[PDB]
């Protein structure tokens, strides 16, 4: 599995691999990791699967009663709530999980929220085990406040490298893009991501 | 480690126990009791685990005789073997293992025979006319039963627990320092001296 | 795995006198190889004529002389401001110690000071209930470094007149104040060469009818 | 039980004259992954203490969090807090060294090695570690982690003992944890040419100096090594 | 232990702490750990004590052999080799670490050599239980290319920081300093840093305060015709 | 630990060691064994020292308590039976015991009860317990008479602590005897071993292996 | 138990003025049974002493290996064995069998003949020439003996006032080690004759 | 420890980072991992260091002979000599070696030796515990027969890349320059590369 | 198989081994010796763990009595003893350690003197006047020093062994089933009978 988000100068674009892989074989090629967890904010999923897909909707609960009696959340304000969960129940769950929201005064933004669960505000975020192969490229070709057309090509040439060099990363490269838009989901097939 | 012994002749069960307490490699006294008395007409020989014996003798002889008073009349040996076994079968399932095997041998009075029930420290009740736990029973259900009839006599019965202790102070390697006899009939149980 | 014990050294040592106490211990906090200090008392005066070292792993130890100086106060709220004898002190202490025996306390406590009697006295701890009131007991790595010495020239252990030929054995010497304090001093002397938990510095409180006194002694420097 | 995920290593500080410093590289190392940049240890805390946090970022946070409601409750039921019940850093320390025994206790450890320095409101020196197993002790200089073994001897020249901090001023302290860091920088793994660096003076108040670079740079010894022991 | 190597512009020191401890109590409040090898090359041990000085003469033979073979100097990288082949053999089963340093015709030279049989060279290097007290101050206070004087006196500095910060580093610093092309100067406890102290008593009893059972005398020598 | 105890017409003899070992170490030569429970019941200590110390005194608040609510002296079996209870509650949390509760009172005779942690009480007439019971049992069997005196009470358990000390290694130091009456104990003293070994050779003609 | 440590024994030697003196415990052990009262650790070859701590089993065995090296080395060439000579004969020895060691803790004592010079050294299991002349102490209460010897040690003493000394250091070691405390032999070597004093000691 | 090799139109051009781990602790700063087998095959070494060090000089010996007998070794020839030693201690020794050398006949080739053992014809190899973030920099930015300067500048970049992402990387970078033109050491310190 | 005994009289050595063998949860047979003569004046007893003790004895008994026909001379209980210290000491540090350890009795001819030697398994030769092994070791040893004189004849030594017997029989848990008592004398070894 590999992900990340990455935040440009009109929002962030969440992206990720649908490989899910139980030992080494594949459980189901297409699975979609990027999961929405509020209207302009989404989350992706790494790490032990069960555990993820679990936080997941316990992160949902509490922000859908966030926007009833609170008015509506940021992203800083949902990475808190997936801190907790896996801090508390570390012990007994494995989660990593990269958060991007939208938000029409912070606009984009990630947080990353690794195996133990820390908090850190960063202007891209890679979490994974299929993403330790893509840290020298991500390093290079990320440019703050980058064209649109640039974080399509990025993340396609990123992710695309992931693909080649972990067995685990693979399949259609799914993206959501978060914008003062909406949201707007985007597929790349194999005969697409690869041969760029 | 440790005895028990049992055979139901046709009016009495004889229970018996080795005399012997071997805690650590050193034996703890050489002559002890090892037998409580849960009902004027039922008796409990035991053997076990180290004080797990003791405490559980104490709590079964609470309780039957709790029982006994209030209905004015003991009951039977059915029910007195039976509460034993539904004790061990909560104590193997709880976070305090009991690792206590046991042998109610009672005169039955509405029915005016003896019962001898073997009970296993995992909670199984049988009646048997044999029985034994440990590694009593590994050489003498073969010899009892030859020897045994149907019928018997008192006198009979306690001179072929005789010929069962001298097999067993032959071929086992444990000691026993003796064993204990108390028979239990009609008329009540009573201590009678045997080696 | 999380390990809740640890070691942090040091080594201290009570010698009850004929009329005073005193309780010493090298002031070195070590984990492994490094030094965590130099000087950190270990011994502390806790009031009424009553001193306290808990030491062994330092965590238990820092938790039960805090808890041991909450409980004097205590005595003195409940039972209306009277004196705690050393004696009264040393089963209090059981008690700390068996209210977390499940959870062990890795802690060789010492406690020293005077009776109702104004005899001296050193109770000493093995670290999950047990006391005995000792002559002498050093706590701590080195204690078995500096016992067999105590027990040559305190209670003058295998020792005779001479030339009699082991007929009539010595006699025990009134032990002064300042005769123990020669003595604590040569035992951390030779703790310190010969152990690599001792040294930087010594504290020994005296106690006395008069009230606590500190003297400080430094060491050589390993 | 808790073990470590995500790590800082080391936390360097010192006694001199009229105050103290901390300092420690900024780094949230994965293991082997150097995943992290930018994370801060030190965090200040009242406005005389800086609390530095190396071990498991994942504890950090957390202590972070108890922290800010420490400052917060002292605020509470006061008339004022600036000088009438400030925050020392030793009420911090004992807030802090009770915290991380009762989770030892219960078997759950704040997997943390923490420096507390600071000044008094009584003119005096704080300077104190607390740890994991709960240990604590006052020392006039501290190290905790890969710096423990490294790089506290060589601040232990500059003030062996208590009667050497009226001689050593805040030039040559500042001097000694920047050639400490250097150290740090080239002989461990876990460690960043990133640093931070704050001094809490009684007198001229809290300095917090952010994103130092280790300088004074020898790389230019290195073309005359040929082999690694037997090669022309 | 605590040992350095401060390679220098004209030569090579190496210095090791006189401390040996066996566990936590100490063995020897002397001790020497600069071993001849050859008579230009010298090296200390840490580690296991006793792999350590059987390696020296073991290896100390091998050399000397060579060297009268050849009939000319022993080469520091001579030793290094051989010793590497041979702690290897047993897969670093054997624990024995030596920092090896010495002069020879192609030059002055210091090298690491670790149980398993990894090599480095530096030209400031450690290994020991306070490795690490000593390294850092080598890293700072070193300069490239260093006067006679100053070598000397930064090896034993950095042993020095050993002594305070490392329990196992102790007592009295030696200091072995080999100039190219010249005898190795074996300089025995250079610096004494911790001393003996008095004892406030005096110690010690009259005669028959240790009381004797039998007394008898035993033959040591050859016995007469008489 | 060498602690027997044995019945005899004239009480009861308690005799106990004061040596109590760590390992390689000898943690003192100087520990009271006989944990004092009333002025009528004398425990000892073996097993765990610590549970011994602490639970023993314990047993002893309660027998105050006892005395207290029932306005009569406590049996020798209500004493036992309640440590049994007890230890038999916290079994398996590392608690561990080597007791003989011993008493004399005068409508029980003289009475005593091994206590183990397991749960076992058992009723004996001689017993031992430690590490060194081995050894107790033997010197102390053989010279052993129901009809004794109470000189020759307490030197029976003078010769049996020191055969068991000299050939066990965790036991020596001094040797701890009482007597215990119908009105409670009486101390007989402590006895180094050393001193206390040399006269016993010679007027006995035993320990032949052992030169001096 | 670890096996170095399971029978028992102490030895202790210290220097004195042109005399040295080594002394050892009598112990046996066996876990807890004391077996015999009488098992010296002191063997002699020649002039020269060795105690022998450790294992009881390597202890007999050791002995009587040194024993055979030592009387081929005498009439060889020559010549007896000397203190300084002897150690690194020790150390070889020993570490023929580094993998699978005896375990064995030997104090070499000894006066050279041609130097005139007290001699002491120290051996551990693998075997190390541990080479300091105030004292060196071997055994299962290594520990405890090392404290007590830095307490009473005065570098050079008159051989009688070096009876007291070792003795005394013996004595107390002896009684607060578990396996030790019965019987104990005082070598005081001079260069013109060897008393041997068995000591009037308490027993466990 | 992230070592490489990469092919050029003249030649191959080893790298490697100099930095030598005990655990967290820098054993040595400065130790080049590139050790000379022969004039002008030159091999690379990273794993275990003790089983790398020990396997090397058995190599050069074989190699001596090569010479010395039969005439001229081949970069070919010599992994082969790697590829023997690895495989039959297997189960004792643990090296990563990539060996290659410049013929004069085939140009440059690399071999990496992976801990099995295997010889693998490839245009480029990274191996240690560094090379293992590199991977996605390396194939998108590399194309064949590459000059000089423009090689430099790729080997230089991924190997600053692996010190940045692993911290058992570090020390200078060193590049062995195996070329026609002779044997060329090349160094760089941390002052220039972590820039660029 | 636990109990085995030596005590050395003024001008005699006497030596016990146990009857039974047990192995497992039978005691296969309850006499059978596990003694054998070296020599005409020495006898050794051995006892351990079963396999090891059978053989070895045999080999021990070989090449002993090899030594004295081709010398023609018997030899000495000294020689012996060292004998038995080195085929142990070699077999810990080689492939199967024989657990195996001996009581060497035997009436010194030159000397004239009795003289016994406990070897334990390990290796370890000393020489004493008591001596036992095993788990048996642990009882006797405190009644043997008690009673024991510096000489005594052989009869009063058989009543001393007797006792030891009798005190091991309760306090021991294990079956040994009497033992087996030869005196080792001056004028051969002979068996003696005991209750």
């Amino acid at each position: 599995t590999s992900i990340m988000a990455v935040t440009f100068k009109d929002g962030v674009i969440l992206g990720a691999d649908s490989r899910t892989t139980t030992g080494a074989y594949i459980a189901n090629r297409v699975t979609d990791k990027l999961t929405r967890v509020h209207d302009k904010i989404w989350c992706c999923r790494s790490g032990s699967a069960a555990d993820t897909q679990a936080i997941a909707d316990i992160v949902q609960y509490h922000l859908e009663l966030y926007t009833s009696q609170y008015g509506t959340p940021s992203t800083e304000t949902a990475a808190s709530v997936f801190k907790e969960l896996c801090y508390e129940n570390k012990d007994n769950l494995t989660a990593g999980i990269i958060v991007a929201g939208y938000d029409d005064k912070n606009k984009g933004e990630v947080y990353t929220i690794p195996l133990g669960g820390s908090v850190h505000k960063l202007p891209y975020a890679i979490a994974g085990s299929g993403s330790t192969f893509i840290y020298g490229y991500c390093d290079k070709n990320f440019r703050e406040n980058m064209s649109k057309e640039e974080t399509v090509d990025f993340i396609k040439h990123s992710l695309s490298q992931a693909i080649k060099w972990d067995g685990s990363s693979g399949g259609v490269i799914r993206m959501v893009v978060l914008t003062a838009a909406g949201v707007e989901r985007l597929i790349f097939y194999p005969d697409e991501y690869e041969q760029l | 480690m440790d005895i028990i012994l049992g055979i139901r002749v046709q009016d009495s069960v004889i229970l018996a126990s080795s005399k012997a307490v071997t805690r650590g490699i050193s034996v703890l006294k050489d002559s002890d009791d090892k037998t409580r008395q849960l009902s004027p007409h039922t008796l409990m020989s035991f053997a076990g685990e180290a004080g797990d014996t003791v405490q559980f003798a104490e709590y079964i002889q609470a309780n039957i005789q709790l029982y006994s008073i209030r209905e004015d009349y003991e009951l039977s040996p059915q029910a007195v073997s039976s509460f034993v076994r539904q004790e061990l079968a909560k104590s193997i399932r709880s976070r305090r293992p009991y690792q206590v095997n046991v042998l109610i041998g009672g005169y039955d009075k509405k029915k005016n025979k003896p019962e001898l029930y073997q009970i296993d420290y995992l909670g199984t009740k049988v009646e048997l006319p044999y029985g034994a736990h440990g590694y009593s029973g590994f050489y003498t259900f073969s010899l009892l039963d030859h020897h045994y009839r149907p019928d018997m006599t008192t006198e009979e019965g306690l001179d072929l627990l005789k010929l069962c202790v001298q097999e067993l102070e032959k071929r086992m390697p444990m000691d026993f320092k003796g064993v204990i006899v108390k028979i239990v009939d009609k008329d009540g149980i009573r201590q009678v001296d045997d080696f | 795995q999380f390990n809740p014990y640890g070691d942090n050294g040091g080594t201290i040592l009570g010698i009850a006198g004929e009329d005073f106490a005193v309780l010493a211990g090298d002031t070195r906090n070590i984990t492994d190889y490094s030094i965590n200090s130099r000087y950190e008392p270990k011994v502390f005066d806790c009031g009424d004529n009553i001193v306290m070292s808990a030491n062994g792993f330092a965590a238990d130890g820092d938790a039960l002389v805090k808890r041991f100086k909450n409980s004097v106060k205590w005595y003195h709220f409940d039972h209306n401001d009277k004196k705690l004898s050393i004696n009264s002190a040393a089963r209090n202490i059981q008690h700390l110690l068996y209210g977390k025996r499940f959870f062990p306390y890795y802690v060789h406590t010492i406690i020293a000071g005077l009776d109702e009697d104004g005899k001296g006295a050193v109770y000493s701890f093995d670290p999950v209930g047990s006391y005995e009131r000792e002559q002498c007991r050093a706590g701590g790595a080195a204690a078995s470094l500096i016992m067999p010495f105590l027990d040559n020239q305190v209670n003058f252990k295998n020792q005779y007149e001479p030339g009699t030929n082991g007929k009539v054995k010595k006699p025990l010497k009134y032990l002064s104040v300042e005769e123990v304090i020669k003595l604590v001093r040569d035992s951390f002397t030779s703790a310190t060469e010969r152990h690599i938990q001792v040294g930087d510095g010594l504290e020994i409180l005296i106690v006395t009818k008069d009230g606590v006194r500190k003297e400080f002694y430094e060491l050589k420097r390993d | 039980t808790q073990q470590p995920i995500v790590t800082g290593t080391s936390v360097i500080s010192m006694k001199y004259d009229n105050g103290v410093i901390i300092a420690a590289d900024n780094l949230g190392s994965y293991g082997s992954l150097l995943r992290f940049n930018g994370v801060e240890r030190l965090i200040p805390v009242g406005d005389n203490t800086v609390v530095g946090i190396s071990g498991d970022i994942s504890d950090m946070q957390h202590i972070e969090r108890l922290l800010k409601d420490l400052v917060t409750e002292n605020a509470y039921d006061n008339p004022l807090a600036d000088a009438e019940e400030a925050l020392e850093p030793s009420y911090i320390f004992e807030y802090l060294a009770t915290v991380m025994y009762q989770r030892r206790s219960k078997m759950n450890p704040l997997w943390n090695a923490i420096i507390v320095a600071g000044v008094q409101s009584n003119g005096d020196q704080f300077l104190r570690y607390v740890n994991l197993l709960g240990v604590t002790y006052s020392s006039p200089t501290l190290a905790t982690g890969f710096g423990a073994h490294m790089a506290n001897p060589l601040l232990r020249k500059v003030v062996d003992r208590e009667s050497d901090i009226p001689k050593t001023t805040v030039q040559v302290a500042e001097e000694a944890i920047v050639n400490a860091m250097r150290v740090l920088y080239y002989r461990d793994a876990r460690s960043s040419r990133n640093f931070s660096l704050a001094i809490i003076d009684k007198n001229t108040g809290l300095t917090f100096k952010k994103n130092l670079q280790v300088e004074n740079m020898k790389w230019d010894f290195a073309k005359d090594i040929k082999g690694y022991g037997t090669q022309k | 232990t605590t040992i350095v190597g401060v390679k220098f512009n004209n030569g090579v020191v190496i210095a090791a702490d006189t401390r040996s401890t066996q566990g936590p109590i100490v063995a020897d409040k002397n001790c020497a750990k600069l071993h001849r090898i050859s008579p230009k090359i010298w090296c200390a041990g840490a580690g296991t004590a006793a792999d350590t000085e059987a390696v020296t003469q073991l290896i100390g033979s091998n050399i000397e052999l060579h060297s009268l073979y050849t009939s000319r100097e022993p080469r520091v990288v001579s030793a290094l080799q051989m010793l590497k082949q041979h702690l290897f053999k047993y897969q670093g089963h054997i624990g024995a670490y030596l920092i090896v340093a010495g002069v020879d015709p192609t030059g002055s030279h210091l090298f690491s050599i670790h149980a398993h049989g990894s090599t480095d060279v530096g030209y400031y290097l450690s290994l020991g239980s306070g490795s690490l007290a000593a390294m850092a101050v080598l890293e700072s206070h070193w300069k490239q290319d260093l006067t006679k004087e100053e070598a000397i006196k930064l090896a034993s500095d950095a042993i020095q920081a050993g002594i305070w910060n490392d329990l196992g580093s102790g007592s009295n610093v030696d200091v072995c300093v080999m100039e190219i092309g010249k005898d190795a100067e074996y300089l025995r406890n250079y610096l004494t840093p911790n001393v003996r102290e008095e004892k406030q008593k005096s110690y010690k009893f009259p005669r028959g305060t240790t009381a004797v059972l039998k007394e008898s005398i035993v033959n040591i020598c050859d016995i007469q015709e008489e | 630990t060498t602690t027997l105890a044995f019945r005899f017409q004239g009480g009861i003899i308690v005799a106990v060691d004061s040596r109590a070992t760590a390992g390689n170490w000898v943690a003192s030569q100087t520990v009271k064994k006989v944990i004092e429970i009333n002025p009528f019941l004398l425990g000892t200590m073996a097993g765990g020292a610590a549970d011994c110390q602490f639970w023993e005194t314990w047993l002893g608040s309660q027998c105050r308590l006892h005395e207290l609510r029932e306005k009569e002296r406590i049996s020798v079996a209500a004493a036992s039976k309640i440590l049994s209870n007890l230890v038999y509650q916290y079994k398996g949390a590392g608690l561990s015991m080597g007791t003989m509760i011993c008493g004399y009172t005068r409508k029980e005779g003289p009475t005593i009860y091994y206590v183990d942690s397991d749960g076992t009480r058992l009723k004996g007439d001689i017993f031992c317990v430690g590490s060194g019971q081995t050894f107790a049992y033997g010197v102390l069997d053989s010279n052993y008479k129901w009809d004794l005196s109470v000189e020759d009470a307490l030197y029976l358990g003078k010769r049996s602590i020191l055969a068991a000390a000299h050939r066990d290694a965790y036991s020596g130091g001094s040797v701890n005897l009482y007597h215990v009456t119908e009105d409670g104990w009486i101390y007989h003293g402590n006895h180094d071993v050393g001193e206390l070994f040399w006269k016993v050779k010679e007027e006995e003609g035993s320990f032949n292996n052992v030169i001096g | 138990s670890d096996p170095s440590s399971i029978n028992g024994g102490i030895v202790v030697a210290m220097t004195g003025k042109d005399c040295v003196a080594i002394a050892c415990d009598l112990r046996l052990g066996s876990q807890s049974l004391g077996v015999s009262n009488k098992f010296e650790k002191i063997f002699h070859y020649g002039h020269v002493f060795l105690g022998i701590t450790g294992l009881a089993t390597d202890v007999t065995t050791l002995n009587e290996m040194f024993r055979y090296k030592t009387n081929l080395y005498k009439l060889k060439e020559e010549r007896a064995i000397e203190p300084e000579t002897f150690t690194q004969l020790v150390s070889s020895s020993l570490y023929e069998r580094r993998f699978g060691p005896y375990f064995v803790g030997p104090v070499v004592a000894g006066i050279n003949s041609k130097s005139g010079k007290p001699f002491i050294a120290g051996f551990d299991l693998i075997g190390c020439i541990d080479e300091a002349k105030d004292f060196i102490v071997s055994g299962t209460a290594s520990d405890q003996l090392f404290g007590m010897c830095e307490s009473l040690y005065e570098p050079n003493l008159e051989p009688e006032d070096l009876f007291e000394t070792i003795s005394q250091a013996l004595l107390n070691a002896a009684d607060r080690d578990a396996l030790s405390g019965w019987g104990a032999v005082v070598y005081i070597i001079k260069k013109d004759e060897v008393v041997k004093r068995y000591l009037k000691m308490r027993q466990d």
